[PDB]
């Protein structure tokens, strides 16, 4: 009865064709006739199709297609090898070959419920949503298969094997010899990638107080590397049970995704119209978090921690730091928090947390609850030495650190701060912060914001083209003021420590304006803010 | 030069239409007389003023004889089985997208004449595509026969000419290079 | 009102960056005058060994050089990456390397012309033996959509640009007959 | 500058082609003038008096510069373009034979019985010339291998051979099969210092070259091109094949050749200019075919206004560079200007 | 004569002013009778009463039509003028010795004369006025068109052969027939007097 077979094989191959190349919206527009030959130009051999355009074009073909997946994909993947053949003959010398093309869906439904999926559908299409918990290295599957007879060494080639995640039977004798004696030749057989993943139900399906339930998926050929942990997807695919029980798994047919370093000239003129404005150091420590009143010094401080110093590295090899580090004392008010959560926001990399050291190559660290690294700190670099290991984890960071309150590890701190009789400035602020709130009540129920301070998408951006493009020096003048103001400060805790670290605080201002050098307003400004920042700790405690 | 040029030269081709207006003198045209018309009794006018007539609702466009199924799979054929380029009508491509545009209710088996010259375009453009990347590998000659080409054909393939004159320099370069 | 007829090319700032770019070159010792390397380099020292000074000087300055120099050919066009380019170079980005790559090859026959013959005609050999190899790359590439020729050279460049304009224009007028 | 004399100066580098052009027309291209391409139109019994006198010419082994002249100067035209060479293959190219001057020739399948046989053919024919080169009376010939050109020739007796277009590598080959030619430390030291303190010691190109050799010595050279596997190329379009050879009278084995030659007519911008074009291709243009057509244009009179002249230029002389260095009565040129008075060149 | 015949005309050097890459001779003759047509048409339409049938709107369709591809010619030619004025003087001044015909019209070179005085005027106030001496000569740069190609038909039946430069050997040149239905990729300069007869349209 195999010719009964042909004849329906054949006849769907000659209905796909028809849809391929007669459907249309209308003028010229063959839209699948069009993306197939864009796609094969372009070297990727897939096509993708929409089931309800099928079900408009023939009804009697997709029924078919959901009902009997199996049998009826085959011969349209086939439809598209020949009417790709047909489209893009005659081609150029060297590209005589044909290739084998892969065939995807789409289908607007509502998804069923993965708790909700009857027994009746298996090996039918369905569509399901969820999340992607896990994702697998890809490996190799084979396609086609050469067998060869271990005694007699006659062969049998070409033998195809099925998709999914099934095996296949070798024969058990001889075609022309004991129990099981055909080989597989490792050189002789075709393969392709595939993938394997895990779904989980949407936390929203949930019934109340249980646990969500999951889902294996398989991914072949373009399906493959197009997700990641934590990604929303809605899937079609086909309900397979896994070679009188079994486990059930989904052979993916489509998959929909439910979702810097590089600038305009608009962009680069915004940058450099701010340069060039007067204001512009004073304007971005105002913009450092403007919901929070006040403290004017430690808004400029965090301003010099994100742009930083320049890096540098002299002919004998030894490399001096470009960090800046600040610390923070005093009450455990006052919104610290806060501030530490903004600069997480607006850093081009960082981390905020109560190792964690390590995760900030280029990036910075905001450590609340210090009261809870030395080498860390000035190496850029921790080590160990325990029972049987030893390593060294070397990372690039500046840090952010905010206590409650060692003397000791104070001289690895660039700028500190005590944050410390407010009850009648207070009330002043009592009255605008509840009236914040009331507002925010009352909501309940691009360069510049409207109250004239900066944007984050525009702070951000412009501080990771900063980083990347200024590193300034300082004149002789400048740096003819440091030695007296050293001599005079030791002659009358004065350390070499103390002097960088004034001389990356005016390589951090100059940075701000687009400098080439920076000069003696900009070291004048350094040693006001260091002075007011260190000497608060000389003077207490 | 470019397809909107290509098309404002190929609205000059002259047309069949009948009217269903009528008037008694000729009309007058710096391009030459056009009148009078007859409704119902066809005549000859440019495709400009058949598609002016067409939106307006002042007659009946009459397409080309080689807009038949018949014809339309002849040029297939020949097209096929010819190794350079075939020989076409003036404007081909231009007057298909015109009429199809602008006058589809009058086209007879619009369907199968419209997927006919699909396919006569997409093999002619394999054809070209093929000549010129077999150009390019080329280092003994700067000439090359292209014999039935099309207008919007030879519009739509300028980059071989930029290519052409890149190449010229450092051949060139090399002749001068040569000692003696 | 005095009219000075000039190159073709006189105004073309591609030409003027080009000729800006300095090669590898060495000066007999005692033949030129000790300043001219604080004078038109800027440095202060000639560096010196046993062949002569070796210094990097501009194109534009070596072509008034009437006198003795010779020339060290760069690491993009050494003899190992001749031979490399000239077997394969149909996919290698040749803007990583030099992204006026051909106009300083070119330059660099020129100049090389009257101290090794056939060297000179070596390099134009791996010239258009390298050109003939990407041309048409270039033209296919300039068809698709997604293309943004990152690879390319400031010669090739002009290619692909006329290549994706044509395609945009042929493109929009399709997409009216709908 | 130019330099000039009264008659053709002598260049011994053998090049790949000759192209003459000409504001007067050419005998058989009288009736048109417009552009076009003209076949090189023979006449009666001009190609076979040709043939008489240059045999009449080469007779003794060497030229005689007394012969009488033919009547029709299309004679003389035949008689510069032949030549004697050996080996023969149809429709394989045997000039140039430096890999590098190698357009793509297309790849010539044969049996082992044709190469053999060719090869050993080949070591009796090469005898046969030495031989009556070095102890006979010829004049002299030339070899064109894979990686160099050999010229034998006599001084005006003493023998000479040059080779030309060497490599460092090919040098020392040659110094290792035992030829002499009249071509064109501290480290010890340190190496002893490190012995005598007790660490340990495990702590030329010249481009392309040609190369001359007198008398005696010319005898080693000849075992070597019969011997080496450098010179037989046994990989490639020309696996097995033996060396070409080339003369200027007959030998064993040596089959009579001659040059393709065509011919054009340039007419441009309503000139008085319309342009004469000769052609001459397709094997070496060996130093006597200059010489000859310098007789055919004089003899035709196409200098009568010398105030229009025409010129000659041959092509591909670098790869032989070297031959013309050994003697005071050799120049090299490359372009030549033509007329009855004098014969005109650059400086060089 | 007539109208009829001097558009044809007009249209195919149109085309030819389009795709060549420099100045052919200039044809301001067919641009001054097609715009004494349009305004002949023009009063001729504004002498009639009633404006709202169909002839109104056929003719002015065509004088639309006739406008855009005047205007197009000399649009095109005045920015081939732009790029380099000095040179195009040159040039006319050479045909004129030559005995050819004209390469610009009067009111084209008054044009170019005007264009050329305005732009050395920019040069010498920014920087010519401050060089030395020696360095205060205008430059002018040479033509750039040598190694241009085009994509050429024949349309007359006995034009010949022509000739083109060899790439195996740049010393001499190869020549062509040229068959009348043919269309070539082809050097510019090989086929530009050809251009200027009207036997070959460029395409
Ligand atoms: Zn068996």
């Amino acid at each position: 009865t195999g010719r009964e077979l042909i004849a329906e094989y054949r006849q769907l191959i000659t209905q796909f064709r028809n849809f391929i190349r007669d459907f249309s919206t209308g003028g010229f527009g063959m839209i699948y006739r069009d993306q197939l030959k864009r796609n094969y130009f372009s070297h990727e051999y897939r096509l993708e199709i929409n089931l309800n355009h099928l079900k408009n074009f023939d009804e009697d073909i997709e029924m078919k297609l959901r009902k009997f997946p199996g049998k009826v994909l085959p011969a349209l993947e086939e439809a598209a090898k020949i009417v790709a053949d047909e489209i893009t003959t005659p081609r150029p010398k060297g590209e005589e070959k044909l290739h084998d093309i892969q065939v995807t869906l789409t289908l607007d439904e509502y998804p069923t419920s993965l708790r909700q999926v009857k027994s009746a559908q298996v090996s039918q299409v369905v569509k399901i949503s969820g999340i992607i918990v896990a994702a697998a290295q890809v490996r190799s599957k084979a396609t086609k298969v050469t067998l060869q007879c271990r005694q007699c060494k006659h062969t049998i080639p070409d033998v195809s094997i099925k998709p999914g995640l099934e095996g296949f039977a070798l024969p058990r004798t001889c075609a022309a010899c004991p129990i099981d004696p055909y080989i597989m030749l490792p050189d002789k057989c075709e393969c392709v990638d595939y993938q394997t993943l895990k779904l989980q139900e949407n936390p929203e399906d949930v019934p109340h107080g249980e646990m969500p339930r999951h889902l294996q998926l398989f991914t072949e050929r373009y399906l493959t590397d197009k997700v990641v942990p934590g990604n929303r997807v809605t899937i079609v695919g086909v309900y397979s049970i896994k070679k009188g029980i079994r486990t059930p798994y989904l052979r993916v047919l489509g998959i929909h995704m439910e979702t810097f370093t590089t600038f305009t000239p608009e962009e680069e003129r915004m940058f450099k119209t701010l340069a060039q404005r007067k204001d512009a150091y004073e304007l971005i420590a105002k913009s450092i978090a403007p919901s929070i009143y006040g403290s004017a010094d430690i808004k400029k401080s965090i301003a010099c921690l994100l742009f930083g110093g320049a890096r540098k590295k002299l002919p004998d090899g030894i490399t001096r730091r470009g960090d800046i580090n600040v610390l923070l004392l005093g009450d455990p008010g006052t919104a610290k928090s806060q501030l530490l959560k903004f600069v997480e926001q607006v850093s081009p990399i960082g981390v905020y947390t109560s190792g964690a050291m390590v995760l900030a190559d280029g990036g910075v660290v905001c450590i609340d609850e210090f009261d809870k690294i030395h080498e860390a700190m000035e190496q850029q670099t921790i080590s160990i030495a325990k029972a049987g290991i030893t390593t060294t984890l070397n990372s690039r960071c500046s840090v952010l650190a905010a206590a409650n309150s060692m003397p000791t590890i104070l001289s690895r701190f660039d700028m500190i701060y005590i944050v410390k009789h407010d009850v009648l400035k207070d009330a002043t602020l009592a009255k605008h912060v509840i009236e914040v709130h009331v507002n925010a009540s009352a909501a309940k129920e691009t360069m510049f914001d409207t109250d004239g301070f900066l944007t984050i998408e525009f702070l951000k951006k412009f501080v990771t083209y900063a980083r990347l493009n200024c590193g300034p020096r300082l004149t002789p003048q400048a740096s003819e003021k440091l030695v007296n103001h050293y001599v005079k400060m030791r002659n009358p805790p004065i350390t070499v420590r103390q002097l960088e670290a004034i001389v990356r605080i005016a390589e951090s201002i100059a940075k701000m304006e687009l400098q080439q050098f920076a000069t003696d307003k900009h070291v004048e400004e350094a040693l006001r803010l260091f002075r007011v920042s260190t000497i608060e700790a000389a003077a207490t405690g | 030069m470019n397809a909107e040029r290509c098309e404002f030269i190929a609205g000059n081709s002259l047309i069949e239409v009948i009217p269903s207006i009528s008037d008694d003198r000729p009309i007058h045209l710096i391009s030459g007389d056009i009148g009078p018309f007859e409704a119902g009794v066809p005549c000859r006018i440019p495709v400009w003023t058949a598609i002016l007539m067409k939106r307006k609702h002042n007659c009946k466009v009459v397409a080309p004889q080689w807009m038949d199924v018949d014809e339309l799979k002849k040029i297939l054929t020949s097209e096929t089985e010819s190794q350079g380029l075939a020989k076409l009508p003036d404007h081909f491509f231009e007057i298909s997208h015109m009429l199809v545009r602008d006058a589809r209710e009058d086209i007879f088996e619009v369907e199968a004449v419209k997927s006919l010259v699909q396919d006569i375009y997409d093999r002619r453009d394999a054809k070209l595509r093929s000549s010129a990347i077999e150009f390019l590998r080329q280092n003994q000659t700067c000439h090359a026969q292209l014999d039935n080409v099309q207008l919007i054909e030879a519009s739509s393939a300028r980059a071989t000419l930029e290519a052409c004159r890149q190449m010229g320099a450092v051949v060139r370069n090399k002749h001068e290079s040569t000692p003696l | 009102f005095e009219i000075q007829r000039v190159e073709s090319k006189f105004f073309d700032l591609d030409d003027i960056i080009a000729k800006s770019d300095s090669t590898s070159c060495t000066f007999e010792i005692g033949d030129l005058n000790p300043d001219f390397f604080q004078e038109m380099l800027g440095v202060s020292k000639p560096t010196q060994n046993a062949d002569g000074y070796g210094v990097d000087a501009p194109y534009w300055l070596l072509e008034s050089v009437r006198s003795s120099f010779s020339i060290q050919l760069p690491k993009a066009y050494s003899v190992n990456m001749q031979n490399v380019l000239n077997a394969d170079s149909k996919k290698l980005n040749l803007s990583g390397l030099q992204q006026h790559f051909y106009g300083n090859g070119m330059q660099l026959c020129r100049l090389m012309k009257g101290e090794n013959p056939d060297g000179a005609l070596s390099l134009a050999r791996c010239l258009v033996s390298t050109l003939t190899q990407r041309l048409g790359e270039i033209v296919s590439t300039a068809t698709h959509l997604q293309s943004k020729g990152e690879k390319f050279d400031s010669l090739e460049t002009k290619v692909f640009l006329e290549g994706k304009r044509c395609k945009e224009d042929i493109d929009t007028w399709l997409r009216q007959d709908n | 500058a130019q330099e000039s004399a009264e008659d053709l100066p002598t260049d011994l580098r053998i090049g790949s082609k000759m192209r003459i052009v000409s504001k007067v027309s050419f005998p058989w291209m009288n009736t048109r003038k417009s552009t076009g391409n003209v076949i090189v139109k023979f006449q009666t019994n001009d190609r076979f008096d040709g043939m008489q006198y240059f045999n009449k010419t080469f007779l003794n082994g060497y030229e005689d510069p007394t012969v009488p002249l033919p009547v029709s100067p299309m004679s003389i035209l035949e008689a510069a373009s032949l030549f004697y060479q050996f080996p023969v293959i149809p429709g394989l190219k045997m000039y140039p034979r430096i890999t590098a001057e190698q357009e793509n020739v297309s790849r010539v399948s044969l049996a082992p019985l044709v190469t053999s046989t060719m090869l050993e053919q080949w070591q009796e024919c090469y005898a046969e010339l030495y031989s009556s080169y070095k102890k006979g009376q010829r004049g002299s010939f030339y070899v064109a291998t894979a990686v160099c050109n050999v010229l034998f020739t006599k001084m005006p007796q003493k023998l000479v051979a040059v080779i030309t277009h060497t490599t460092s590598a090919i040098r020392e080959h040659l110094r290792s099969q035992g030829v002499d030619f009249e071509a064109p430390s501290p480290m010890k030291l340190a190496n002893q210092w490190l012995n005598e303190i007790g660490v340990s010691p495990r702590t030329d190109r010249a481009g392309f070259q040609c190369l001359v050799v007198h008398g005696s010595k010319i005898h080693a050279l000849f075992n070597a091109l019969m011997d080496s596997d450098v010179v037989h190329e046994k990989t490639g379009p020309y696996t097995k094949i033996p060396p070409t050879l080339i003369a200027t009278s007959p030998f064993l084995y040596g089959q009579l050749l001659s040059l393709t030659k065509s011919s054009n007519i340039f007419a441009k911008a309503g000139t008085k200019c319309t342009e004469y074009e000769l052609k001459l291709e397709n094997g070496p243009v060996l130093p006597h075919c200059a010489k000859m057509m310098t007789q055919f244009i004089r003899s035709t009179n196409m200098c009568s206004t010398e105030e229009k002249p025409v010129t000659m230029q041959v092509m591909d002389r670098h790869t032989s560079q070297g031959m013309s260095d050994w003697t005071e009565t050799a120049t090299n040129w490359n372009t030549v200007t033509i007329a009855e008075n004098c014969v005109k060149w650059t400086k060089n | 004569t007539t109208p009829e015949e001097v558009l044809r005309k007009m249209t195919a050097t149109w085309q030819n002013e389009l795709c060549a890459p420099c100045l052919l001779p200039t044809q301001m003759e067919l641009v001054e009778i097609l715009l004494d047509q349009i305004q002949g048409m023009e009063e001729n339409i504004g002498k009639q009463t009633d404006k709202m049938q169909l002839r109104i709107s056929v003719h002015r369709v065509e004088l639309q039509r006739i406008g855009f591809i005047t205007s197009d010619y000399v649009r095109c030619r005045l920015q081939k003028i732009e790029s380099n004025p000095h040179d195009a003087i040159d040039q006319h001044k050479k045909r004129k010795e030559e005995g050819k015909s004209d390469l610009l019209s009067e009111s084209e070179m008054k044009f170019a004369e005007e264009y050329a005085l305005a732009e050395s005027n920019l040069f010498q106030k920014t920087v010519l006025e401050f060089m030395p001496a020696a360095l205060k000569k205008m430059p002018v740069p040479r033509g750039d068109h040598d190694d241009v190609m085009v994509y050429a038909k024949v349309t007359s039946d006995d034009v010949g052969n022509v000739a083109i430069p060899d790439w195996q050997d740049l010393n001499g040149e190869v020549i062509l027939e040229m068959e009348p239905e043919s269309c070539h990729l082809i050097p510019f300069e090989s086929v530009h007097q050809l251009v200027e007869d009207g036997n070959i349209q460029l395409m």
